[PDB]
């Protein structure tokens, strides 16, 4: 399975993340699994000429190209042109039409690949866009009705950057004819990674069940959850973060940051407009502007204050102690 | 000169071993288990499923293949419905088990005796001191941390290993998902590359299970370079460089109780239909003869065991009751351990060596069905040179390879949309027999469920098979059989004795229970 | 013994009198305690029933 | 940093559980971080008389002893004499008064050690018990009062088994000069692991906070929460096995088998009695008989009503999908 992995407003950060892939480890899944890393501006031999001797075999068909992975942003400006990301003397934007169009699965990685990301922020001076959303928006570059040769939308696996994992293990999937136990969810997710919430299996739901706030970053972390004064979108994210951990150790949540809902397609939330970073938006100075997901804010307010009566005295206590 | 050796460690419990040497050669040995947890007798009046939580912890190392066993007994006992994925995770997490005891016991229990000062004199022994220096052997650091693995398989599906007791009647408690059935295939690819075939077999697993005769695994340890200096090719050569092929030959008499169902043919356990449904096959070899496995003919003697007792019981109706081993020694009973026997026909109740070997062997049984092993390799092997030390260990090293390939297979047949647990009806009453091949051989659990409490349960385990007493007859044990013939360099350090009684695998823990 | 002193207790005609009271309505607390016994073994359809009642005023 | 490791009434699943070790592990352990290990009966390579000059230059005080770990129960039975348990020519529990008394730090790894576990539940045929306790009551085989030389009780590791973590990274603390970070709770567990709960990282706080109940095994794994329906201790267990995950992968509750609560000194909890066995005992069918840590009857009850009355739609659904 020929894989093609392209870079456009990228940071490489899902590059390095699937760089820390473990079982499969990065090396193995190149080797092992029969996945030919075809190309991959970060790991590629091949430069100026005999790489782009590459990209035009898979862009003509000349050489089968069965995933096209693709990182960081479609960069359209300026005016459309997207010269603000020229690559191997295209408009980066181009390769992407051709490549996908040729691809028999096209796979967005991280958020800018998936929906635009951070370089889409306002005012998005690279004319950023996701493969196949902006934001959530469905569509992005590709349109809304984009499909691979294998009939697939782009695959989006998003995170910023996203976990080895939730890209190494779709591509074991596929290298081990288990394509077809993927599932997608609205966002053209990985359901078997994206069904779950950040909150899922974090280490603080306890607290979070009993409406016990972390007060304080640093040692104010070892009790507490981090959303009700700290912005936590691990209830309104999906993502395996809790249960499947980032470097095998940790997660967001679990250190003590608030989950800043980097697999949702409106990330960064807000804009990070002033007095949204690191901060829980209330109403009135008690009500979460945003409650988890499914809730509505009247039953979470009430479950809220029931939980908060009730709460036992380790829910108010360090829990994370030395 | 009666050589007492106090304790005989590496043998995952307590085990003292007597040997009476003349003319540096054992003539007879006692094998002593010497620690006794009871777990029969705590069983007892528990909750039908507590042999789910307590059997496990009759081992650490093989409580997985504890939990298989009694999760079947449960099924049989139950006439539960095991849906396919069940059975394949159960196969799946069993031969995990195996495939991390396989390394971790020939580098931390086994191999690093291949050090011994006895060996000095070879050639080869400045190299197995490079590789299997205990903490320090090039092979032993990798292979002792590679074995964890195959049970970070077993804990993606069972939550975590060792002690889980997620093999429940009508299936496992847990539903993989896709991640976890290609993070598992990961897993094993990544230990297979990385300790089966870059460092255990210098060659593919394929390569390996082409070896259908002993002349060719000669053959393939002198292939090449790769194979020559193989964990497996040195161990080969050391082995036949040291005389690890001239004894510890033991009874020749072999019991495999099989594991591994194939999926659609034990969908609703039966002790009857169990045998027709195995992969890796029962079978016993006795008298050079191959006999179907019945569980009917498993006896248990006390007579040199601390139990009370005056008749072989078939484990159904199974005691444990203790004796205080000075009373017992006062008696002549030396050991913890029960003295399992078979009734094979024309041989009466005789002791049967439990094992990689016996599954070999049993592998090379004729009339094997379409899903079941079929490997005729041991069968060459132990008429051409027969058990030995060096047999029995490549007969334990050989299930790497394929049990390995099994596993890859099950993770491939995985339907991930399919059930993975057919709730079972709770019987107030029951009979069950679960068996499986743990590590170390045939291990075996009789349960009776009476007014929804355990009336009964019997664990026989392989290491009491081989390691159990003399029987009412004086007959030796396997691993005293074993034993006996052994050549004693130095009394001091009675290294081959630990060869004989480690290449056993024995786990003393699971032996007494 | 302080047993004894209870069966003591239970001879005191005012106790008596309570205690034979209580034993007559013994019926009225076995039946409220069997209606609590129904209303925690159906607790949980009560809950499901104030779910589709809210989720009502919530459409 | 000598290391003396023995085992009683034992099933050395400790020891194999300490054999997984990662970060440390293992070998690492042994060699890198200068931990001598004099012996230990499934690692050591001294057998006989040479293994019990060992042990006797540690009893004897002939050479030092910084570690005592043990690991399994003390087999007092029969009569006292601890002879169902005699190990190198005495009875194990010998050794382990010999060696105690001469050791710095006395580690009882395993609830067989801690507690005196499984083979300590009735009728205890071996009269196992643990180190400084049995079950919950203190002093066990060694008394309450025991101090090893460094002044600390038995240090227990509880588990069934423990963790490699939780006797590793207290090996490095020590090893690393971090031995006064190791706090210890009231029955010797370190409080790093042992603050939490299991239930702390748990995949199904969520539908716990909700009240959602797993109700089958196997597929019905894939969403719930195992506390009501099987049993599960996880709030009433403290360990961080969903803070640290087994294997590096995951954890009982996470794959859907209830926690049986192996750190707790009772375990197995009711001793494994009928109907306790992947059961939640119930008063008057709905109610829990033991409630989390630190919670009523009554306010975890009008809370979970609450709280079934506040349920996502998702809590009700399936989250852990293929
Ligand atoms: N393998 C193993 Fe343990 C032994 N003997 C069991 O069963
Ligand atoms: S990791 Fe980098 S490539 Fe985009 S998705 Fe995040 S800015
Ligand atoms: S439970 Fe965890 S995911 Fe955030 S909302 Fe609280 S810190
Ligand atoms: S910010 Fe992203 S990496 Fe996970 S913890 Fe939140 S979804
Ligand atoms: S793992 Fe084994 S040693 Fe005891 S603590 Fe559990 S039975
Ligand atoms: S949240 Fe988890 S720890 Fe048990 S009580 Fe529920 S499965
Ligand atoms: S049974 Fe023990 S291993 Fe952890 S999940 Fe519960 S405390
Ligand atoms: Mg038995
Ligand atoms: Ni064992």
């Amino acid at each position: 399975a020929s894989v093609l992995w392209f870079q456009g407003g990228a940071c490489s950060g899902n590059t390095m993340s699937f760089l820390n892939a473990d079982e499969p480890n990065v090396v193995d899944l190149i080797v092992d699994f029969g996945l030919d890393l075809l190309w991959h501006p970060s790991l590629g031999l091949e430069l100026g000429n005999n790489a782009q001797k590459v990209f035009w075999d898979c862009a003509k068909g000349e050489r089968p190209l069965d995933i096209f992975v693709f990182e960081g942003t479609v960069i359209e400006a300026p005016n459309g042109t997207g010269q603000m990301d020229m690559f191997a003397g295209r408009p980066m934007k181009d390769w992407v039409t051709d490549l996908a169009g040729a691809a028999q699965i096209v796979v967005a990685i991280g958020d800018c690949a998936c929906f635009g990301g951070i370089p889409a922020m306002e005012p998005n001076p690279s004319g950023s866009t996701g493969l196949q959303f902006h934001k959530r928006e469905k569509g992005g570059f590709l349109g809304p009705d984009f499909r691979s040769k294998m009939g697939l939308p782009v695959i989006n696996v998003p995170g910023c950057p996203a976990h080895p994992d939730w890209i190494t293990q779709i591509l074991v999937a596929l290298a081990t004819g288990r394509a077809g136990d993927i599932t997608l969810d609205d966002l053209h997710r990985p359901e078997t990674f994206f069904k779950t919430f950040t909150q899922t299996g974090c280490t603080r739901v306890q607290f979070f069940e009993y409406k016990q706030s972390t007060l304080s970053f640093g040692e104010g972390t070892r009790t507490g959850c981090l959303f009700y004064e700290f912005g936590c979108r691990g209830p309104m994210t999906h993502s395996p973060c809790n249960r499947i951990l980032w470097n095998r150790q940790s997660s967001k949540t679990r250190a003590g940051m608030p989950c800043l809902g980097c697999t949702e397609p409106e990330f960064p939330h807000f804009d990070l407009a002033p007095g949204t970073v690191f901060k829980t938006q209330k109403v009135s100075g008690m009500i979460p502007k945003e409650v988890p997901e499914g809730t509505d804010h009247l039953t979470y307010m009430g479950l809220a204050a029931a939980a908060r009566i009730a709460a036992p005295q380790w829910s108010k206590e360090d829990m994370f102690v030395v | 000169l009666d050589l007492f050796v106090s304790p005989l460690g590496r043998v995952e419990g307590d085990l003292d071993v007597r040997v009476t040497i003349n003319d540096g050669v054992v003539t007879s040995a006692w094998t002593e288990a010497a620690m006794f947890r009871g777990f029969e007798i705590i069983l007892r009046g528990k909750d039908p499923q507590a042999g789910l939580i307590v059997c496990p912890r009759i081992c650490g190392i093989c409580g997985g293949s504890h939990l298989y066993k009694s999760a079947y007994a449960l099924d049989t006992a139950w006439r539960t419905h095991m849906p396919p994925n069940a059975t394949l995770i159960r196969n799946i997490c069993q031969a995990c088990e195996t495939l991390q005891s396989i390394p971790r016991y020939f580098y931390a229990l086994f191999a690093i005796d291949l050090t011994n000062k006895n060996y000095a004199k070879s050639k080869l022994y400045d190299e197995a001191v490079r590789r299997f220096a205990p903490y320090v052997g090039t092979s032993y650091q990798p292979g002792v941390v590679l074995s964890a693995k195959p049970v970070e398989v077993y804990a993606i599906f069972g939550g975590q290993w060792p002690x889980s007791s997620f093999m429940v009647p009508g299936g496992v408690m847990s539903a993989p998902t896709l991640s976890d059935v290609t993070r598992a295939i990961a897993i094993l690819e990544h230990w297979n590359d990385n300790w089966l075939e870059k460092q255990w077999l210098g060659c593919s697993v394929d390569r390996w299970l082409e070896n259908k005769t002993w002349n060719d695994v000669l053959a393939w340890v002198d292939e090449n370079e790769s194979q020559y200096n193989s964990d497996c090719g040195f161990f080969i050569r050391y082995c036949l460089d040291v005389g690890l092929d001239k004894y510890g030959q033991g009874v020749g008499n072999y019991l495999a109780t099989g594991t591994y169902f194939e999926p659609s043919l034990y969908e609703n356990p039966t002790i009857e239909g169990r045998n027709a449904a195995l992969i890796g096959r029962s079978g016993v070899f006795a008298d050079g003869r191959y006999f179907e496995f019945d569980q009917a003919n498993v006896t248990e003697d006390v007579t040199h065991s601390f139990y009370e007792g005056n008749r072989p019981l078939h484990p159904f109706e199974g005691e444990t009751i203790p004796v205080n081993p000075e009373d017992g020694r006062r008696q002549g009973k030396y050991s913890w351990a029960k003295s399992p026997r078979y009734a094979v026909p024309g041989l009466g109740n005789v002791p049967l060596e439990t094992g990689p070997l016996a599954r070999r062997m049993a592998a090379s049984a004729p009339d094997a069905e379409t899903h079941q092993d079929d490997d005729p390799l041991f069968a060459d092997i132990y008429n051409a040179i027969g058990p030995s030390v060096m047999v029995r260990q490549l007969a334990r090293m050989h299930e790497g390879p394929k049990y390995y390939k099994w596993v890859r297979q099950w993770l491939d047949d995985l339907e991930l949309k399919e059930s993975f647990y057919t709730k079972p009806v709770e019987y107030a009453e029951g009979k069950g027999f679960g068996s499986t091949e743990a590590a170390r051989g045939a291990l075996s659990d009789w349960i009776v469920i009476e007014d929804s409490k355990i009336k009964n349960y019997q664990v026989v385990t392989p290491t009491a098979w081989n390691i159990g007493p003399r029987d009412a007859s004086e007959v030796l044990g396997p691993i005293e059989q074993a034993l006996v013939g052994s050549p004693i360099v130095d009394a001091e350090d009675p290294v081959e004795l630990g060869h004989v009684a480690r290449s056993f695998d024995s786990c003393l823990v699971c032996t007494v229970h | 013994s302080p047993v004894d002193g209870i069966r003591r207790r239970l001879d005191d005609p005012q106790v008596a009198e309570a205690l034979n009271s209580l034993l007559d309505h013994a019926d009225l607390l076995a039946v409220l305690v069997k209606g609590l016994d129904g209303f925690v073994r159906r607790g949980d359809d009560i809950a499901n029933n104030l779910t589709s009642a809210i989720g009502e005023l919530k459409a």
